């Protein structure tokens, strides 16, 4: 799974 | 600054110990703040605990009831009070009506709870996470598992849970010791996608903003912000959740210092909230330091001390306009920006027309006609 | 029932 936000 | 020039209007909403609240019950776990409607002190006297419900929108008026309950909050806007004892039995009454809600035994103990809207609570367990429809007219049906928690808030102490207005987006927020300072840890949870990811943060809030282009329809972002233990660096970071791609304009990210004083090692940000009315951040420190963002640009406007004892507990204030907060000796304060100064502020203080623009536009604000 | 607060 992606991050959900970049951070 | 002259007091007629300030970009904020200040407000003392009441001093708890002129109501006759001992200051050992001000403190997170005993004096708790959902929204600057209610204040609701658990007092323990002889063995035997009760409740002091402080009404700050009907001139502080005080409801004083005996509970076997030991943690207790009131409803953002109605007298309704959620009340447990020892984190298993639990139940929720309306006072007016005199019903009962909720009321279920939990085998987990719940060991925080938020209202993350007006018909949701949010339970935080040892290991889970849980909401309830505490309107739903089901009395006996326990919360329902929203996911797991993330192993990055092992060892912490929730401080908060928050989500979107979609009850979509949900974040946890945990602090603990290092390095001699307080570190923050954020469990960020998106339903639709059932996926967490664990950041660095000691606050958290999602809102809405309205771009250029995208009519009357707003764009969600995500609001955090953190001091890093190691470094003591500050950090306001705004990015954009579930972007619309019918939309046109997008919210690119924003990342902002958060400014520490130099004898302030120990501070760390203890609140944040969002007037999504004029797009404008309160980000608040547990020293008791406001810092003032647009939230558009991220731009840091005002920086003051709204407080000298130590804050312990915050939640928005006029209808989500402000913030409010309470300190340690009891008082409960209020912030939001003055309409007829920011403006002014921005122009002439900031320097910075483009930002006044932005700011007399979102919220038809006065000081800017002769741009 | 128990009542955890007193009406």
């Amino acid at each position: 799974n992606l991050n959900l936000i970049d951070m | 600054m002259a007091m007629s020039d300030l970009p904020i209007e200040f407000t003392e909403l009441v001093d708890l110990m002129s109501l006759g609240i001992s200051p050992q019950f001000l403190d997170f776990r005993s004096t708790t703040f959902e929204s600057d409607h209610f204040v609701t002190v658990r007092e323990t006297k002889d063995g035997t605990n009760s409740v002091a419900i402080v009404d700050l929108a009907k001139g502080n008026e005080v409801t004083r009831k005996n509970m076997g309950g030991d943690s207790a909050i009131m409803h953002p806007s109605q007298m309704v009070i959620s009340v447990r004892a020892n984190g298993t039995i639990v139940q929720i009454f309306n006072l007016e009506t005199k019903s009962k809600l909720k009321s279920f035994t939990l085998d987990e103990p719940v060991i925080f709870w938020r209202w993350l809207s007006e018909t949701t609570l949010g339970f935080v367990t040892a290991r889970s996470i849980l909401t309830s429809n505490v309107f739903d007219g089901n009395v006996n049906a326990k919360p329902q598992l929203l996911t797991l928690r993330h192993a990055n808030l092992n060892n912490t102490q929730i401080i908060n849970f928050v989500a979107n207005k979609n009850l979509d987006w949900f974040a946890v927020v945990g602090i603990l010791q290092e390095n001699g300072r307080i570190a923050g840890r954020i469990q960020l949870f998106s339903k639709q996608r059932n996926i967490s990811q664990a950041i660095d943060g000691h606050v958290a809030i999602f809102t809405n903003i309205l771009l250029e282009g995208n009519g009357s329809t707003p764009v969600q972002v995500f609001v955090t912000g953190n001091r890093n233990a190691t470094t003591g660096a500050g950090e306001l970071r705004i990015i954009e959740i579930d972007h619309d791609a019918s939309l046109p304009s997008q919210y690119q990210k924003e990342t902002t210092d958060i400014f520490f004083p130099p004898d302030a090692t120990n501070d760390f940000p203890i609140a944040v909230q969002v007037s999504e009315k004029y797009g404008i951040i309160y980000l608040l420190t547990k020293y008791g330091f406001i810092h003032l963002y647009e939230l558009e640009t991220g731009t840091n406007l005002f920086v003051n001390r709204i407080t000298a004892e130590s804050v312990f507990t915050a939640a928005p204030y006029n209808h989500e306009n402000g913030i409010a907060c309470i300190n340690k000796k009891g008082q409960v304060l209020a912030v939001e920006i003055s309409t007829s100064q920011i403006v002014p502020y921005i122009l002439n203080k900031l320097s910075n027309v483009a930002l006044a623009l932005i700011v007399a536009t979102r919220g038809g604000l006065p000081g800017a006609d002769d741009l």
